[PDB]
């Protein structure tokens, strides 16, 4: 019709992505009962407590406090730069 | 990675410059956009027309609370003192004492309603599984005196809909 | 009016027409935040993380969840992190859809506002289907994510990703090369320094402006690690060029939640180990174990080990901090958070002085400031 | 090359001897710190390891790898204020010894 | 002294009292000696846990439940 | 005891400083008594000014006697401005709060121990 | 460097306003709650001032 | 153990042990201590006397960076005998690595300014003086941040009870909005946490 | 109830007359619906 071209006179044209999704394509429910599996080390016989351990690690390791050929040394190797990522970086 | 955005040269030769300079001088651009990108109004609107229509809402939603009974009625409450603990704002207070059979039950129980945060810590803590929040946005009085809760004012907050709750946690409960 | 959704009052000495001067007042949100969280739990204590700012939400809580999860030496399980990247990346459709906008309603254009909040809508069903509530949602937590998903949403965030590269595409025929916008903001508020640097300044306002990294890809998170992306970057110091980096990098998160949907491995969600975890409510519910284990860890808290700790993320304005003592038994002890703020903002005074007064109000704009975060 | 890069730079503009200057002027002031403070003892063997590889070879774009800097242009602003402090490092006196240990009892986390 | 605050307010108040409401259940019976009180329905209700009733005529509704039972 | 201290060097020139800015205090109460539209007894200004003055009276130290004046140097900068609106200011004349009987009988009737 | 030593017993005023003299703070060891048995309640020397009317509202 | 704890990494714990064994090396006159944190971060403990010399030395060198300042913080502990605590966060840009400053101090004695060699501790520097009280000498600018006009007792310290001195309150008798002292409504209950046992053998204090 | 030919517009509502001790018609606040319908008008389900 002549309002209908006149949407895509502008803007390029969609009518497939419109802003009001109103119209169907979604999703209806949550019909089915679901179940969520318990995987993890949760079985019998094996999994034994003191083997997985979460926690009890030890104090920060000290160096010396009070009370050599060195290359200086630096925290770690230097950062080597970036590409320029060919997607069209210009 | 990278990329490299803003970084481009004009051309600078007199087939391109007429088309910046039928371009500052025309008007070519800027009724691009907004002579055309603006209409396009032609959309239908997008209003739910409130005081009738409603929009969505999901069976996790958080609101005004109540307290459940089974069936012939318990007070499902057991005043075990927990959703008072845990509770992060500090509304809950609660006070028991041994009811005459000896089964124990409550006495005061306070949920301020401003103090409130709405975690849904106090839905999750509860292991005899009463207190429950509401999917009603019914609220706004007009006098602060007011939004404190006394604990005979929940049961019937509760108890107005059973049909609501009663009917979502069972959409939810198989989850957590 | 321009307050930018928070609370300012600054003063200036301008000379005669140009400022040359501006002192800001901050500490109208100040809340009497740290202090009161030496005294909550560590479970109890979260939210007050969640309301710090006010866009940003899955990606707070990011940021402590992932400062405590270190005290206790434990990693969530493989099904966890994933999620934490689904919305970790889609509230960076969250700040970069607000500081394009939010921003240039002070430029005065009406539609590039009244036309986005029809979608930034869609977006929060997608908080409250997962979890509960409009914005301040609870979910990450000490042990990856609360509860399950249900059954939907990846055909719903599906079907949404795939209509959203248009909408992006009306707010940039609408302002990139409109000309009075690019008068208004070129060459404006330019700070090209290593001042730029020595302030510590966070991500953009930065990798907009030239010197080149990011706390995503030189750091892992929680597998951030395995999926590709490219960090957009800026030619000249001004602010025209901050916000085409907050274009072009709306446009490298749609990879992402494209490229996040096809590898969520099944699995569990919680921490296993169950002194950290909550059980289900079948669990707790019939066994002995599973009282004793859910009724001590909803008095007091973990036992998390003392010793101190630092973290840090991108948050999508700039970095986020926790500092986070702990004294080795249940409740904190200074829990000290650094948003940008102190940066983005110490650098006001000195950006601006020799412009105009009708741009102070469009450089703030750029550094995206956002306030009761200011409660660092 | 005629953009700096990492932007609030400026190209100008002869490499190559440009750090020699700098480098030799280095290591000229730095020697006259007292010997026995290992600060020479790196300080320098940084900068003549570092000179081994500017002397020499083209373009200035491969004088880059093995010498980790920024860009060229960088690396003299890397190498420029490294004097700004040994020039001071004299004033103040780090290589003296150790100054009022804490009461004996203060590092020491657990209260 | 207190009681003007109502005054023409109408004073919410609970109608149904659980006070006792208990005692008009059918008190049950097993045939058994030890019995589950997991009350209404399955992982919905308190914990489940084990009453012995064996006095001669009494039961014991496990405090959680309330509802009278028996043999 | 060993550490430095902060302005003053022993009780003199610390006892110059409290005279000095005493006047910057002295000089200006009123000119803020017109600017504020505040109305008063442009000499009870000046009665509060050597009310404050004289009260913490038995400081025995420098570090102390510096460290209370950044404090007293700092008002000058908002009050001789205005950074504060009318209810910064007058907070130092508590005109609402009812007496306290501060005598013992008069306790005695009203409040528990203190 | 003016080290300048002197002796004056360290004291501080005016933060607080009349609770500096009419109080009296108490430093005791808690005395570890009976109902269980748990020793680590015990091994550090707190301190808790006096408790002052509680009314009903 | 591997499902559930966190996986370690032990090159990161190498080199910081040894880039930090030496800035106990070449900075003797004020360095008192510095470790390794099981984590992979480090803390060099500092005398109060270098603050502005350490940095600058921190601040450039090539084989430590150390440009970018994150974070200024505090810590105020008592039963310290020194009270409070300061700690210097910096960020190297070339290395990727983290190294944090802790130095102490007390109310009376001042500590320097860090102003010139950063300027991003202008800010940071004006909010401690409101909160903890500590003093900083020579600083271009030292104002009130975060606070009221009012408060008089630098309230994050570990002696302000937590609602301040003075709650507010507006009446009608005059104009203004004054100030009465605080009454509540609700008491601020205090619950009790802290349950025995000591779960952690390795942080075990010494026996005495 | 519309014909499922949109979404969010398309669950709608009437209200009639003195609900309870009600006010006539021009008086509609939105409180009135029946403790159901929050399963069915608000698309919860
Ligand atoms: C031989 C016979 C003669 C032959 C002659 C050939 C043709 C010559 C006639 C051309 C004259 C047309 C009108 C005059 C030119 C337009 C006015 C103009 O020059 O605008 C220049 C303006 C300056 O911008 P600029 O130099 O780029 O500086 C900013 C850099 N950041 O750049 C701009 O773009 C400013 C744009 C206008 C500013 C306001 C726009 C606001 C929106 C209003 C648009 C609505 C008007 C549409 C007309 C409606 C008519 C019914
Ligand atoms: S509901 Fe759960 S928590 Fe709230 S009182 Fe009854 S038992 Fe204690
Ligand atoms: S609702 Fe939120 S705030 Fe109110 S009690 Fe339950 S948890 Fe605490
Ligand atoms: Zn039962």
């Amino acid at each position: 019709r002549f309002i209908q071209w006149l949407r895509n006179w502008a803007s390029g044209r969609d009518l497939q992505a419109k802003l009001q999704l109103r119209y169907q394509e979604i999703s209806k429910r949550t019909q089915p009962p679901p179940k969520l599996p318990v995987g993890p080390s949760h079985k019998l016989s094996n999994n034994y407590y003191c083997t997985r351990d979460g926690r009890r690690e030890a104090m920060p390791p000290s160096i010396v406090m009070s009370s050599s050929e060195k290359k200086a040394v630096s925290p770690a190797p230097p950062i080597k730069r970036w590409e320029l990522s060919q997607d069209e970086p210009y | 990675t990278y990329k490299y955005v803003n970084l481009r040269e004009p051309s600078m030769d007199m087939k391109s410059v007429t088309d910046r300079a039928a371009q500052t001088l025309l008007w070519t651009e800027l009724i691009r956009g907004l002579g055309m990108t603006l209409s396009y109004l032609f959309r239908e609107p997008a209003t739910i027309n409130y005081p009738f229509e409603k929009g969505p809402l999901s069976p996790r939603f958080r609101g005004e609370h109540a307290l459940r009974r089974y069936p012939s009625g318990e007070e499902r409450c057991i005043a075990c003192k927990l959703c008072e603990a845990v509770c992060p704002a500090q509304a809950i207070t609660i006070e028991a004492e041994p009811r005459a059979d000896g089964s124990r039950r409550t006495t005061r129980y306070d949920i301020d309603m401003t103090k409130c945060i709405y975690c849904g810590f106090c839905q999750e803590a509860c292991p005899v599984d009463a207190i429950v929040e509401g999917p009603n946005f019914e609220f706004s009085t007009e006098t602060h005196e007011e939004l404190l809760y006394n604990k005979e004012k929940l049961l019937n907050n509760g108890d107005k809909w059973e049909a609501e709750i009663a009917a979502n946690i069972q959409a939810d409960y198989l989850y957590r | 009016h321009p307050a930018a959704h928070g609370v300012l009052r600054l003063v200036m000495e301008l000379s005669g027409e140009m400022v040359r001067k501006c002192d800001p007042h901050i500490g109208l949100l100040h809340r009497g935040t740290e202090k009161l969280i030496e005294y909550k739990t560590y479970l109890q204590a979260l939210p007050y993380f969640d309301r710090l700012d006010y866009v940003s939400m899955m990606c707070n809580e990011q940021a402590y969840s992932l400062a405590v999860e270190k005290l206790l030496n434990i990693q969530p399980p493989p099904r966890a992190q994933w999620i934490r990247v689904l919305f970790g990346e889609i509230t960076r459709l969250l700040n970069h859809i607000m500081a394009v906008t939010t921003h240039a309603l002070d430029i005065g254009a009406m539609t590039p506002f009244f036309w986005m909040f029809e979608e930034r809508e869609k977006m929060f069903e997608f908080y409250e289907r997962v979890s509960g509530a409009r914005m301040h949602a609870a979910y990450v937590r000490p042990g990856g994510v609360h509860q399950d998903l249900p059954l939907g949403l990846m055909d719903d965030i599906y079907e949404f990703s795939k209509n959203f590269s248009l909408r992006i595409d009306e707010l940039e025929e609408m302002l990139t090369n409109n000309r009075i916008w690019r008068n208004r903001t070129v060459d404006i508020g330019i700070v090209t320094a290593e001042d730029a640097l020595n302030y510590g300044f966070s991500g953009v306002m930065l990798r907009g402006s030239g010197i080149q990294w990011d706390l995503r890809k030189t750091q892992p998170y929680d597998v951030y690690d395995q999926v590709e992306f490219d960090v957009p970057i800026g030619s000249r110091g001004d602010c025209y060029d901050r916000y085409l980096c907050r274009v072009e990098e709306m446009r490298q998160s749609i990879r992402i939640i494209s490229q996040c949907l096809n590898k969520m491995p099944p699995g569990e969600i919680k921490v296993d180990d169950a002194k950290v975890s909550p059980p289900k409510r079948a669990e707790m519910k019939t066994s002995m174990e599973s009282l004793i284990h859910h009724f001590k860890l909803y008095t007091e808290g973990y036992q998390v080990p003392p010793g101190a700790t630092y973290t840090a993320i991108e948050a999508p304005k700039g970095e986020f901090g926790v500092y986070l003592v702990s004294d080795g038994s249940s409740r904190p002890y200074r829990c000290k958070i650094k948003a940008p703020g102190f940066a983005h903002l110490a650098g006001l005074d000195k950006m601006s002085k020799g412009h105009m007064l009708a741009d102070v109000v469009a450089i703030i704009g750029t550094q995206d400031i956002v306030f009761g975060e200011v409660d660092r | 090359k005629k953009t700096t890069g990492l932007v609030g730079l400026a190209v100008c503009e002869t490499p190559h001897e440009r750090l020699k200057i700098l480098y030799t002027k280095i290591l000229d002031v730095l020697g006259h710190i007292p010997k026995n403070a290992a600060y020479r003892k790196y300080t320098e063997q940084i900068t003549n390891e570092k000179l081994s590889m500017v002397k020499a070879e083209p373009d200035v774009k491969k004088l880059e790898e093995r010498l980790q800097g920024g860009q060229i242009e960088e690396v003299i602003l890397q190498a420029e204020n490294e004097l700004s402090l040994a020039r001071k490092m004299i004033q103040w006196k780090p290589w003296e010894p150790l100054v009022e240990e804490p009461p004996a009892s203060q590092w020491k986390w657990p209260i | 002294y207190r009681k003007v605050r109502f005054v023409g307010r109408q004073k919410e108040v609970n109608e149904n009292f659980a006070i006792d409401l208990i005692a008009e259940q059918p008190v049950s019976q097993v045939g058994s000696r030890v019995i589950s009180c997991d009350g209404g329905g399955g992982a919905l209700g308190h914990p489940r846990v084990y009453i012995n009733l064996d006095k001669e005529t009494k039961t014991g509704t496990c405090g959680y439940c309330g509802l009278q039972f028996r043999q | 005891t060993s550490v430095k201290p902060i302005f003053s060097r022993d009780m003199n020139e610390a006892k110059r400083r409290v005279r000095e800015l005493y006047r910057a205090w002295y000089r200006e109460v009123p000119n803020t008594v017109h600017l504020f539209q505040l109305d008063i007894s442009v000499k009870q200004g000046r009665d509060k000014v050597r009310e404050m003055f004289k009260k913490n009276a038995h400081i025995t130290d420098p570090r102390v006697v510096d460290l209370l004046v950044i404090k007293g140097k700092m008002e000058l900068e908002e009050t001789i401005k205005v950074w504060k609106q009318r209810t910064h200011v007058m907070r130092f004349f508590h005109e609402t709060e009812a007496p306290r009987p501060k005598d013992f009988l008069s306790k005695f009737y009203v409040g528990h121990d203190p | 460097i003016t080290v300048d030593e002197k002796l004056d017993i360290t004291t501080i005023t005016g933060v607080p306003e009349e609770h500096i003299k009419t109080r009296k703070a108490r430093i005791f060891v808690p005395a570890r709650n009976n109902m269980q048995s748990g020793v680590n309640n015990t091994k550090k020397w707190k301190m808790e001032f006096d408790t002052r009317e509680r009314w009903e509202n | 153990t591997r499902p559930t704890v966190r996986p370690r990494n032990d090159v990161a714990h190498k080199q910081l042990s040894a880039f930090g064994e030496y800035v106990a090396e070449i900075l003797p006159k004020y360095v008192q201590q510095v470790q390794v944190s099981c984590f992979n971060e480090l803390e060099i403990c500092i005398h109060p006397d270098g603050v502005i010399p350490v940095l600058t030395f921190l601040r450039d060198h090539s084989n430590a960076q150390f440009k970018s300042l994150a974070d200024l913080t505090a810590v105020d502990i008592p039963t310290r005998q020194n009270r409070f605590e300061i700690v210097y966060n910096l960020l190297s840009l070339r290395f990727n690595s983290r190294i944090r400053v802790k130095t102490y101090t007390d109310e009376l004695t001042p500590i320097e300014s860090s102003v010139p060699v950063y300027k991003a501790a202008n800010w940071y520097e004006r909010e401690i003086w409101d909160m903890f009280g500590v003093f900083f000498a020579n600083h271009p600018d030292l104002r009130r941040i975060l606070t009221d006009y009012g408060f008089e007792g630098h309230p994050f310290r570990k002696d302000f009870p937590l609602s301040g001195y003075v709650e507010l309150r507006y009446d009608d008798e005059v104009k203004r909005v004054v100030a009465e002292p605080v009454e509540l409504a609700q008491e601020f209950r205090k619950f009790d946490l802290n349950s025995p046992w000591e779960a952690f053998p390795a942080y075990r204090q010494p026996p005495e | 109830e519309d014909n499922k030919q949109f979404f969010g517009r398309h669950r709608w509502v009437i209200y009639t007359t003195e609900m309870n001790g009600k006010n006539t018609f021009w008086d509609v606040d939105g409180s009135m619906v029946p403790p159901e319908w929050h399963r069915w008008l608000h698309c919860m389900t």
